[PDB]
């Protein structure tokens, strides 16, 4: 899924303090998200993989 | 970004002729590139009331963009400008604004002691912006355009062309 | 002055006049002021002449 990103945060940055902390609270829920998600799916994965291999065995 | 000329001339008594230390140019003598520092032709002499108008002629938006100066002592801005009390507007089709020159104490920086500070807008074809004011600004002579698009990326580190 | 159990909302405008010669026939000569004050809100503003479009 070719979706292409842009910066939103400036490394140099000289930003307010309100729209900062709205941006870093859904930067830190998205993350934890996909961290959250990303570890489910790898570890349920696992578990067909060697369901599967030992059903056909 | 491409360009296109402002086309702006100004009468006998308005010159660009003001330079800046801070700015590095064959010894120091020089000013930003694209914009110009009004200041009066003689010394103890008011800043005339000029009006300025702008026309879009293209089939694209452009990006028009000014400052105004901010002095920092009573002893300089009528030096400069005059001793009436100086007013701007600006007003499109779409935008309207105005500012006020004020002056005061402030520190000292690496050039001189003074502020200026820089403010944009859009303009539609077929639209036009005017300009009204009497001192302190920054008048543009050549403005911005706009085209496709990129990509921005802010880092440090060397560069691999292979 | 409220006096119903619900809040409301109210609209108000300030005109910019386009030259000069409008703001002292319909004004006034003298630098025109506006304030508003209520126990929660408070603000100012000017109006300023210039030419403009059309
Ligand atoms: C937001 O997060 C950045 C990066 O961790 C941090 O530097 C900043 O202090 C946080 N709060 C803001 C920007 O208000
Ligand atoms: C800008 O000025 C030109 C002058 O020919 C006029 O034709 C055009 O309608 C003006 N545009 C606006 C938006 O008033």
């Amino acid at each position: 899924t070719n979706t292409e990103f842009e910066s939103i945060e400036s490394e140099f940055s000289e930003i307010e303090h309100q729209i900062g902390n709205v941006i870093n609270w859904t930067k830190d829920s998205i993350t934890d998200i996909w961290t959250y998600q990303a570890e489910l799916l790898v570890a349920m994965e696992n578990q067909h993989t060697i369901d599967m291999a030992d059903s056909e065995m | 970004i491409n360009k296109i000329s402002t086309g702006f001339t100004y009468g006998s008594s308005i010159n660009s002729a003001g330079t800046t230390r801070a700015c590095m140019r064959n010894g120091g003598n020089s000013f930003y590139a694209e914009l110009k520092w009004l200041v009066s032709k003689s010394k103890g002499q008011n800043f005339p009331q000029t009006t300025n108008t702008y026309r879009n002629t293209d089939t694209a938006e452009h990006l028009i963009m000014w400052g105004i100066h901010h002095p920092s002592s009573t002893q300089e801005k009528n030096d400069l400008y005059g001793t009436q009390s100086l007013s701007i507007s600006v007003g499109s089709s779409t935008y309207r604004n105005n500012f006020v020159p004020v002056v005061g104490a402030r520190p000292q920086v690496n050039g001189q002691s003074g502020r200026i500070d820089f403010h944009w807008t859009l303009v539609q074809p077929g639209d036009n912006i005017t300009f009204s004011h009497n001192g302190g600004l920054i008048a543009p002579s050549r403005v911005s355009k706009l085209i496709g698009r990129g990509l921005g990326i802010q880092s440090d580190a060397p560069i691999d062309n292979n």
